[PDB]
DNA sequence: GCATCCGTGAGTCGAG
């Protein structure tokens, strides 16, 4: 399983909203690079290599860890939608 | 070129799948249950392994 | 190459050791002999045979007491005792008390070198008027050796034993594939080892492969 | 020449050579058609100072998954003793690739009862069940199939 | 058996304790020596059979014997396929099969 | 490993002590799992020849050939006195350390079949 | 072994006879006639389906044959016999789970 | 109570067999040291065979020679089962050299000679030779250990050579008897008797003794923990 | 209201 999946479940009124959040977060992740994150660097997911352990590159394994903090904000109609983008690539520009 | 392979390609081919799942699916597809998915494990060999408890 | 050893520990009564990459096959080969050591071979301290003042035999029921005879030997079997004399064989341990008391196995009167790993441990409920005077033998060996086969006797009225010498409690093997470049054939041996705390499982791991090696110069000379 | 290597002169790969997936059996050139090289096209080319062949390479290649020995070549060319091809064919080649296939996962087993499997696992000797005088057995069969 | 028995062994330690098994599960006649027992199993097609992991016995007797078993045209080799990307269908412009 | 044995040998003798059914089993006269009666109630040879303080022993015992897996006998888990097989307290055990839970564990599963 | 005889795969002698020479490749016999026959063996010839058939002899130089005796084995046969797969030691018994 | 160190006895057959005995051993030590034996035997034993072939005239294994009745498929079947010891233990590599016409049956022992190389099974059937039938080969033999299919070494010395597969392993078959013994006061004591049979090689012995360094050289990797 | 005609359906993936 998921880690935390039933949580995850328990967050949301339809699991389905659960996958969107997930993804469209992902989404987030992997165009600002990762540097708009939630997570701290002891949290950070990683990933075994021959050299040793790097960023984990799968973003939406982020994007479900990160939602399980609850430093994520989700629901419908928080913020038009020009805004958030402009504002993310203030803050996190690409 | 088959054999053009060096090692290091594998190698990345695993980061590449890390987290990522895949769909299996056996026909017939007679319930949603006939497509499912799950995290892959690289293995040599040329045929896929299914978990037991799934197969019903 | 050289496998790597790794550990992980839980006070003196747990322990997870993983050895890693292993040629195929060799998991196993390393860890089935060790269990079976760490299962018989490693030298341990178990009580033998108990003596109960009034009471003649392992079903009675003492009065002025709840537990009867039985719950009592077994509360003895759980008793952890560490002989800090190398060559210490056996000891006999007194109990006596009365009353509105819990004995408990602090009340073991102290004995040369000896420790008692769990004083805690309750051994019988007494009552107003309830007498509990008792001789217990501890002795130091290997395995699990049941009443009937050690069949030891200090006095006539003394009830033998299940002897639980093994210090070990449990063990658990898991070897599972390992990739190393490659190599897709490599095992992965997990080891996991329960102690009663009186030996360590790195202690009694020590022991065990050490026994093994031992054993194997057995094949010196014909 | 590392793609040519087992190609002899005329084009056909040599009797007895190994062949994998990507490996050329029979080198073949077309003629590149109309051509409308793109400005990028004409850009690069002058770049480098090389010259647009004429032909394309339309050698036949191993598929993937596929290989092994070359056993045998037949060549027939038009207007040689004994050959005709079908009209506009110049010419035909054939090669026959040899492989020895040991039993691996994947492939099934069956007997003349009705018991049919695939081979899951392919156990070292060591892992097998045996008999006392140390004789290991080769198969492995659940009885639940029974 | 009979060859064991001339090349100088007896019934193995483990033999010993599958045989206790088997009686335990109406395979054997209980008070028939070890051979007798063994045998017993043998016209059953049973056999005593190492685990060669463990070198532990299998619990129970064992059916072993000679199978005639064929491998098939199907293999893996010939089956096995996979694309991403690859040739479409004029009409369609879906993948080709 | 959850089943358990029944053996005929025993056939429901009744005795008085059950100090005589154990020199009686000893003697070949009843087999370890065969339903017996000892002083009043209906027990088993190995239940009282065999009392373990805890499954880690009765596993240990079993790891030594004492007993087999599905042999009944008497183990003390969780502050009750139970008569069962290592088999099943085994069983138990894997469903336990699976779920990480002990007492929900206890509460699953049915150890009486 | 009459379903390898009636579908052709192994080669068979004519007449009784005497084994002149024995090759992979080819086989030659000498009959009671006193005719020479030489047999030529079908050796890595692919199939329908891609499996290999071949004949190899299965007789010495000099031997002595009968009419009708084997010369040579088809693809799958055994001294005449069919083989269709082999004779394996096998355990029937369930393996973790394999 | 404390067992001691006991007698080792050996009953061997030539090179190719052996029995190992061991006692008395404390109960349950017949396999606790009969089964890592067993398996390391039959798996991680050195031994030698032969690497690749190659056939004057012959350009790949579906090839046939004229004059010879076996496919060159069934010759390296032969060349399989040809046991090659090595004297010296320095020498990693040799190349067997067979020249042999006219009708005889050639065996392992047609191959001509090799210092410090013993066939250990020269009456080994090769291929059987026809008049005018000529065959000369040049098979390499390399030591290693386990088994490597071809596929996996690729072994050619020459453009024509054909890999062949290597079953290394010296060892044909290995079992172990655990008996019961006593010393009077103990019951329940077991002896152990390894039953080692080899191609000749490598000696049951040689074997064993091997086997053991393996095992306890293995029990050196516990030393240093992390 | 019933007889009878025509027209439309009748597993999936694979290989080939
Ligand atoms: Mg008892």
């Amino acid at each position: 399983a998921e880690p935390g999946i039933d949580k995850l479940f328990g967050m949301v009124d339809s699991k389905y909203r659960l996958t969107v959040v997930v993804a469209k977060r992902a989404q987030q992740l992997l165009r600002h690079g990762f540097k708009n994150t939630v997570l701290e660097p002891e949290e950070r997911p990683k990933m075994q290599t021959l050299e040793g352990l790097f960023d984990d590159p799968n973003a939406v394994t982020w994007a479900m860890k990160e939602l399980l903090t609850g430093r994520l904000v989700f629901g419908e109609n928080l913020v038009p939608e020009d805004r958030l983008q402009k504002e993310m690539e203030r803050l996190y520009p690409v | 070129r088959q054999r053009d392979i060096k090692d290091e390609v594998w190698d990345a081919l695993e980061e590449v799948i890390h987290g990522k799942v895949v769909l299996l699916n056996r026909a017939p597809t007679l319930h949603r249950l006939g497509i499912q998915a799950f995290q892959p494990v690289l293995v040599e060999g040329q045929s896929i392994q299914l978990h037991p408890l799934v197969c019903e | 190459k050289a496998p790597v050893f790794t550990v992980r520990t839980q006070g003196r009564e747990y322990g997870e050791f993983v050895l890693e990459p292993l040629e195929r096959g060799f998991g196993v080969t390393l860890g089935n002999p060790l269990r079976r050591i760490l299962l018989s071979s490693i030298p341990g301290t178990a009580v033998t045979s108990v003596y109960i003042e009034d009471v003649l035999h392992e079903f009675s029921t003492i009065p002025g007491v709840k537990e009867d005879v039985v719950e009592i030997i077994l509360n003895l079997k759980e008793l952890v005792v560490r002989f800090l004399n190398p060559s210490l064989q056996t000891v006999t341990l007194l109990l006596k008390a009365e009353g509105p008391k819990e004995v408990k196995a602090r009340d073991f009167l102290p004995v040369a070198d000896v420790e008692i790993m769990n004083p805690d441990l309750h051994i019988a409920t007494l009552e107003e008027g309830g007498r509990l005077n008792m001789e217990v033998r501890v002795d130091r060996g290997v395995g699990y050796v049941p009443a009937e086969k050690h069949g030891i006797k200090d006095r006539i009225n003394a009830i033998p034993v299940d002897a639980v010498f093994s210090p070990v409690r449990r063990v658990a093997f898991q070897v599972e594939d390992t990739r190393l470049g490659q190599r897709t054939d490599l095992d992965k041996l997990t080891l996991r080892i329960w102690t009663d705390g009186s030996v360590t499982p790195l202690e009694a791991l020590n022991q065990a492969v050490e026994i093994l090696r031992e054993h194997l110069t057995y094949f010196s000379n014909p | 020449e590392a793609a040519l290597r087992d190609l002899d002169e005329e084009g056909v790969v040599r009797i007895g050579a190994e062949v994998k997936p990507g490996d050329i059996l029979v080198g073949r050139t077309s003629f590149k058609g109309e051509s409308e090289p793109t400005p990028e096209e004409r850009l690069l080319r002058s770049i480098f100072g090389e010259k647009a062949r004429d032909v394309k390479d339309t050698s036949l290649r191993v598929p993937p998954g596929e290989g092994g020995i070359v056993v045998r070549t037949v060549r027939l060319r038009r207007g040689d003793p004994g050959v005709e091809l079908k009209p506009g064919v110049r010419e035909v080649v054939r090669v026959y690739v040899a492989q020895k296939r040991k039993l691996q996962v994947g492939d099934k087993l069956a007997n003349r009862h009705g018991n049919k499997g695939v081979v899951a696992k392919i156990l070292p000797v060591e892992d097998m069940p045996h008999l006392p005088d140390g004789t290991p057995v080769d198969v492995i069969l659940n009885p639940l199939g029974v | 058996f009979g060859k064991r028995k001339g090349e100088g062994f007896g019934v193995d330690k483990r033999e010993v304790e599958v045989l206790r098994r088997a009686e335990k599960l109406g395979l054997v006649t209980p008070g028939k020596t070890p051979e007798e027992q063994l045998k017993e199993l043998f016209l059953q097609g049973k056999v005593v059979l190492y685990d060669g992991r463990t070198g532990e016995p299998i619990e129970g007797p064992i059916v072993v014997g000679q199978m005639f078993i064929m491998k098939l045209y199907h293999m893996v080799e010939d089956k096995m396929h996979a694309r991403s990307t690859g040739p479409y269908s004029l009409i369609t412009q879906q993948p080709l099969g | 490993i959850t089943q358990v044995r029944k053996e005929k040998k025993g056939a429901g003798l009744e005795f008085a002590t059950p100090e005589e059914a154990l020199a009686a089993h000893e003697r070949g006269e009843v087999a370890l799992n065969a339903p017996i009666k000892v002083a009043g109630r209906e027990t088993s040879v190995g239940r009282l020849k065999y009392v373990f303080a805890n499954p880690d022993e009765a596993l240990l015992a079993v790891a030594h050939g004492i007993v087999d897996l599905q042999d009944v006998v008497t183990v003390r888990y969780m502050g009750k006195r139970l008569e069962t097989s290592p088999g099943r307290i085994l069983f138990a055990r894997i469903v336990a350390e699976a779920v990480e839970d002990e007492k929900v564990a206890w509460e699953l599963i049915q150890l009486d079949v | 072994e009459r379903v390898v005889r009636d579908s052709l795969a192994a080669l068979y002698a004519e007449e009784d006879g005497e084994v002149a020479k024995v090759d992979g490749n080819r086989i030659v016999v000498r009959y009671e006639d006193g005719r020479l026959v030489e047999y030529p063996l079908r050796r890595f010839y692919r199939s329908n389906q891609g499996t290999a058939l071949d004949q190899r002899p299965r007789v010495v130089v000099g031997q002595r044959v009968r009419k009708g005796d084997l010369l040579a084995d088809g693809p799958a046969s055994e001294n005449g016999f069919l083989a269709l797969g082999q004779n394996v030691l096998v355990a029937i018994m369930p393996f973790d789970g394999y």
